[PDB]
């Protein structure tokens, strides 16, 4: 009844670590969608600065569109 | 379930009542920089490509109205 209360706290830290890593894919997944509602033909803005925020994505910094910019090319190169 | 040209005088109510970067004026700037990109190259090329729609949606806009995007955006007007 020791390690039940141990892990009370670890499954707490566990679910804090993912989070902070299902935010970096929600990121992600918003940036695609608001280059493909760009690509086929729609006016909304691509900058990093000017996506939609929900308190599953948080603010969008800089390196979620290198990390997306490098992963697009990255997936089109496997075709 | 408003009719289909009153949306526009809404929309347009917003995008005249805007800062000049607020994310309204900030999406329709996406129109006017592919438009000018596009007469851009078409200047060097030659060629007026057979698909142009940054400029014929801003055509669009200033139909509906002239003394919108003759104000916002002063060259795309002439």
């Amino acid at each position: 009844e020791q390690v039940q209360n141990q892990m009370n706290a670890w499954t707490k830290a566990q679910a804090k670590a993912l989070d902070d890593s299902m935010k970096s894919m929600n990121k992600l997944d918003v940036i695609d969608k608001q280059f493909q509602k760009r690509i086929n033909g729609e006016w909304v803005s691509t900058d990093f600065k000017d996506m939609p925020v929900n308190e599953n994505t948080g603010e969008f910094k800089h390196s979620d569109m290198v990390n997306y910019a490098n992963k697009k090319l990255a997936e089109i190169d496997s075709m | 379930d408003i009719p289909d040209g009153a949306k526009d005088a809404m929309k347009l109510k917003y995008l005249q009542a805007d800062s000049k970067d607020g994310a309204f004026r900030t999406a329709i700037g996406t129109m006017v920089t592919d438009a000018g990109q596009e007469w851009s190259a078409a200047v060097i090329n030659g060629k007026l490509p057979e698909r142009t729609p940054a400029m014929d949606a801003l055509r669009r806009i200033r139909n509906a109205d002239p003394q919108l995007i003759a104000a916002l955006y002063p060259d795309q007007a002439e």
